[PDB]
Formats: C-alpha cells, sequence, structure tokens
C-alpha cells in the first residue's frame, strides 16, 4: 500500500507513483545549512564531534 | 434402544415428506403463470428498474406526495407510487426509491437495518432465574416493578396507584447487573430485546433519534415485552474532541429516549431496563423519581453472598478435590463475584503451569496473591496503630 | 501479433468506465442483492450472469 | 463570459519539472502540466 496514479477520465491504473509522494514536504527552506561551517563555530568543538 | 426407535419414526416421516412436497410444488408453481400473475410481476419490474436506492418515509404529504430522505446529502419531495400505498407505508419505514427519478416504487426492507437486526430477539432469555443464583434482595427490587405488573396489572389498582415504570440498575460493577436483566425477564414469561445504547451513537445527522425511535416501535408489536438498552452510561454525557467536538448528537439521542418513556403511552407493557454505572455518569438532566421508579442499588457481596457464587463456579471447574470452599472464603474478606471468577480462572493457569492435573488449596492462596496484590493499604493500620 | 493486441486490450479495458465494491448484507425477494457500497451508500442490485 | 474561470490550488510537491503534485481546492490531489507560458523558475513547492 502505497499512492500511485490514476487516470482522470478513465478512472483506473495507469501509471504509478513513489510513496515518498503524498507525504510531507521535507525542509520547506533549501536543505542545506546557510554559509555556517565547522569554521564558524565557534563552539562545543568536541560535542559538534 | 426403542426410544431411539420411536423419534426415529416420527422424525423422517415429517422431514422426508416436506422434502418431496417442496420439491413438486416448485415445479407446480412456475408452470401456470398465464393471467393474473403474469400481469403483476410484469407491472412490478417496470416502474421499478435496477439499482434501487434505499431510502427512509419521514412523513406522507396527504395528496399522494411524501418528504424522504436519502442515504445522500440532500433529501426530496417525491411522489408516492405502486403497489405500496401510504396506507401500506407508515412513517419511519425504509423504502425503495428508484435511482434515476425519485419515486417510491416498492419495499423489501420493510424496516430491516442492521441496528434492527441486533435489537431482534423475541426469543426468551438464556439465562433463567439464579443462574442468577444469590443479590436475592436486589432480584427482589428488580422483580417487583419489572415482573409484577405484566404478570398482573391487577394488583396496582386494587392498590390504589399508578403501576411502576421502568427500573435503573445502578451501583456496584461486578455484580452482574449485565447478567440479571436477562434472569428476571425469563421468568416473567415475556419478550426481551437487547440493544447497546452504543450503537445509538452516529457521526451521521438525523441518524441518531432514528435508530431510538425503531425500539419503540418493535416492542409494542411483541408487548407485553422488557427491553433492555444495556448501558445507558454510554450515551453518557462524554465529548470525543472539543475542537471538532463529537458532543452534539450525544444530546440529541438522550433526549429522544427521555421522551418516549412515558410519552410511549401510560404503560408498564413498555418496561425498561436501563444499567448504568452511576447516575452521574448520565447526563444530569433526567425525567422525575416516579417514572422511572425505584433506583436499583447494587453493592459488595457479603461474605454469605460470595459463598453462593463461588460455589457456582467451582462446580465448573474440574479436578479440585483437595479445595474446600470455606478456607477460601475465610481468608478473603468481600469482594465481587467478579474477582471469584478470575481467582478460579487463575488457579487452573498455575496448576496446568506445574503440569499437575489436581487444583490444591494451596493453588488458591497463590491466586488471592495475585488478586489481592494492588489493593495493599498500609494506612489501615497508620490509623490503628 | 500477440504483443500488439494485448497493448491495445488493456487499453480497451481503461477506456470503459470504473468498478465500485460493496458486501452483501441479505438477499432480497426479486432475485436482487441489499449490497452495501462500501464509500458510499447502499443499493439494492440484480445479480450476474455468474452468480 | 469567454475566458472563464480558474481553480486555485497549491503546489504540494515537485514530481517533475514537467509534472507536479497539487492540491486543489475543489477536492482531489492532481498531477497537472506545465504551460508553456508559466516558467519552471516560478514553480516550486508550497507555492500557491
Ligand atoms: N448472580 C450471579 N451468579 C453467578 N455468577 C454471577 C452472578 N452475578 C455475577 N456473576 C458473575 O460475574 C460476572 C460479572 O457480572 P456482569 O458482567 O453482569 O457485571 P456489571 O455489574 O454489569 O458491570 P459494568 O459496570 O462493567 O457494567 C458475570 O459474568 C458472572 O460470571
Ligand atoms: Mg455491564
Amino acid at each position: 500500500s502505497m499512492s500511485v496514479a490514476l487516470h482522470r477520465h478513465s478512472n483506473a491504473l495507469v501509471d504509478i507513483l513513489p510513496p515518498d509522494s503524498d507525504s510531507s514536504i521535507s525542509v520547506m527552506g533549501e536543505n542545506e545549512k546557510p554559509d555556517v561551517t565547522y569554521a564558524d563555530v565557534g563552539g562545543l568543538d568536541m560535542q559538534k564531534q | 434402544t426403542r426410544c431411539k426407535l420411536k423419534l426415529l419414526r416420527m422424525e423422517r416421516i415429517k422431514d422426508h415428506l416436506l422434502l418431496e412436497e417442496e420439491f413438486v410444488s416448485n415445479s407446480e408453481i412456475l408452470k401456470p403463470f398465464e393471467k393474473k400473475q403474469e400481469e403483476e410481476k410484469k407491472q412490478l419490474e417496470e416502474i421499478r428498474g435496477n439499482p434501487l436506492s434505499i431510502g427512509t418515509l419521514e412523513e406522507i404529504i396527504d395528496d399522494d406526495h411524501a418528504i424522504v430522505t436519502s442515504p445522500t446529502m440532500p433529501d426530496y419531495y417525491v411522489s408516492i407510487l405502486s403497489f405500496v400505498d401510504k396506507e401500506l407505508l407508515e412513517p419511519g419505514c425504509s423504502v425503495l426509491l428508484h435511482h434515476k427519478t425519485m419515486s417510491i416504487v416498492g419495499v423489501l426492507q420493510d424496516d430491516a437495518d442492521p441496528m434492527v437486526s441486533v435489537m431482534k430477539m423475541d426469543k426468551s432469555p438464556t439465562e433463567s432465574y439464579s443462574d442468577i443464583g444469590g443479590l436475592e434482595s436486589q432480584i427482589q427490587e428488580i422483580k417487583e416493578s419489572v415482573e409484577l405488573p405484566l404478570t398482573h396489572p391487577e394488583l396496582y389498582e386494587e392498590m390504589g396507584i399508578k403501576p411502576p415504570k421502568g427500573v435503573i440498575l445502578y451501583g456496584a460493577p461486578g455484580t452482574g447487573k449485565t447478567l440479571l436483566a436477562k434472569a428476571v425477564a425469563n421468568q416473567t414469561s415475556a419478550t426481551f430485546l437487547r440493544i447497546v445504547g452504543s450503537e445509538l451513537i452516529q457521526k451521521y445527522l438525523g441518524d441518531g433519534p432514528r435508530l431510538c425511535r425503531q425500539i419503540f416501535k418493535v416492542a409494542g408489536e411483541n408487548a407485553p415485552s422488557i427491553v433492555f438498552i444495556d448501558e445507558i452510561d454510554a450515551i453518557g454525557t462524554k465529548r470525543y474532541d472539543s475542537n471538532s467536538g463529537g458532543e452534539r448528537e450525544i444530546q440529541r439521542t438522550m433526549l429522544e429516549l427521555l421522551n418516549q418513556l412515558d410519552g410511549f403511552d401510560d404503560r408498564g407493557d413498555v418496561k425498561v431496563i436501563m444499567a448504568t454505572n452511576k447516575i452521574e455518569t448520565l447526563d444530569p438532566a433526567l425525567i422525575r423519581p416516579g417514572r422511572i421508579d425505584r433506583k436499583i442499588l447494587f453493592e459488595n457481596p457479603d461474605l454469605s453472598t460470595k459463598k453462593k457464587i463461588l460455589g457456582i463456579h467451582t462446580s465448573k471447574m474440574n479436578l479440585s478435590e483437595d479445595v474446600n470452599l470455606e478456607t477460601l472464603v475465610t481468608t478473603k474478606d468481600d469482594l465481587s463475584g467478579a474477582d471469584i471468577q478470575a481467582m478460579c480462572t487463575e488457579a487452573g493457569l498455575l496448576a496446568l503451569r506445574e503440569r499437575r492435573m489436581q487444583v490444591t488449596a494451596e493453588d488458591f492462596k497463590q491466586a488471592k496473591e495475585r488478586v489481592m496484590k494492588n489493593k495493599v493499604e498500609e494506612n489501615l493500620e497508620g490509623l490503628y496503630l | 501479433n500477440d504483443k500488439v493486441r494485448f497493448i491495445k486490450d488493456e487499453l480497451r479495458l481503461l477506456q470503459e468506465p470504473g468498478s465500485y465494491v460493496g458486501e452483501v448484507i441479505k438477499i432480497v425477494s426479486d432475485k436482487k442483492v441489499l449490497v452495501k457500497v462500501q464509500p458510499e451508500g447502499k443499493y439494492i442490485v440484480d445479480v450476474a450472469k455468474d452468480i | 463570459l469567454q475566458s472563464i474561470g480558474q481553480l486555485i490550488g497549491e503546489v504540494m510537491k515537485e514530481l517533475s519539472e514537467e509534472k507536479y503534485i497539487v492540491k486543489a481546492s475543489s477536492g482531489p490531489r492532481y498531477i497537472v502540466g506545465v504551460r508553456n507560458s508559466v516558467d519552471r523558475s516560478k514553480l516550486k513547492k508550497g507555492v500557491r
């Protein structure tokens, strides 16, 4: 059981979708961190390890 | 041997005879279809078609029309048609509507629903009196109210007061009120409807009340009757969510029931049994004290009572020859028949564990230990010492 | 010939209309059955030629 | 009268450059196409 495509006017299974589809968006921004790196850190070097 | 032979004689001739007579008759019917029959069946098909949508008849308007409510969200103003008339119909009955163009084309359901199936039972109850044995005094409040006016309503007329009307089984869990309701209704000799009030709760609108209404209609046909609405506590006053609700329909259902208590004519012939955990598990809005009559208060079995209950259980239990009933009663203090039922079963489990056929007295102590376990009280000697 | 024929026969099934899905609650006396169509309401409907 | 209304959804998820999962206001989720006229640089997830 997973999401799948059906035709609009034939109402049948013509095509398949990944299950990834029709589920929560994954990072609503772009995925990665802005220019902030291990250089910018400044912590907490050990615990970051 | 001969007692077999005689029954054998009767039962073979009646069954066998009947089979041959049915077998021939299916042919004898179908060969002639000339004249009246062919005409009748043909018209009925034409007026109808395929598929036929279930409907419900809300009311009749006196001009050969009716107001109907479909399972689809719309409701509709339809014509009354076919062999089924408004004289042959009655409101609240499920009716066949033709799909394309809504008109009553017939009926085949005749007010048959999946709620109607569960409520129905016109047979005698399973338990007879003192299966249900004992809470004798409790039976000696339910019988007074429930058995007696059905049997002779005369008594009350000579007494000079209104008959009793309903009973409220309330108080302790585990006293078997859900079983007790059965016991009495056998003794009287009457029809026994049983419905669980949880199935009168619906997330569909106007459906809640339709289901309550079906009960009293049925009850009146098969009168005298005792109707058991099991768990009126389960309509209760509860709420599913308060941010998308669910707590509207609860009220409308509760209300439809308070009205037909008295309002289904002043009769003790339309008895009700309302089982409830306590009264404060119900909607607090209530009908007056005499309309429901006596409220029946279940409380814990005393020392004598739980000998009776215990005794019933252990007769059924096999291979307990090393158990003596009294000694079980000595160690234990007052408790429900519910927990006696569990102790006896936990004692089979222990003896099955060990792989030994016998069930000891010693065994039973281990079972007492398990049941009592988390009832411990040390503030008993907190006050006393 | 086998291959071209099949690709066209599956297309023919798509073009012809949908189906639904019920469960038989009871049998009624015109040789129809009371079905509850699971995602919608009830429909009383005629048997097949295989049923 | 000859221009006609239009339907609103929101891009629920990007399926492809030329295929989008939109969730219609009317009701059902759809896979739609991309017109020549709308550029895919404008399209992205979560935009109306
Ligand atoms: N009078 C009796 N004689 C024999 N067994 C009994 C008797 N009363 C109760 N019992 C036993 O105890 C069980 C529990 O009773 P029952 O299921 O009727 O409870 P209840 O009081 O309606 O509780 P709730 O508040 O959960 O509705 C019965 O199934 C039966 O095995
Ligand atoms: Mg109960």
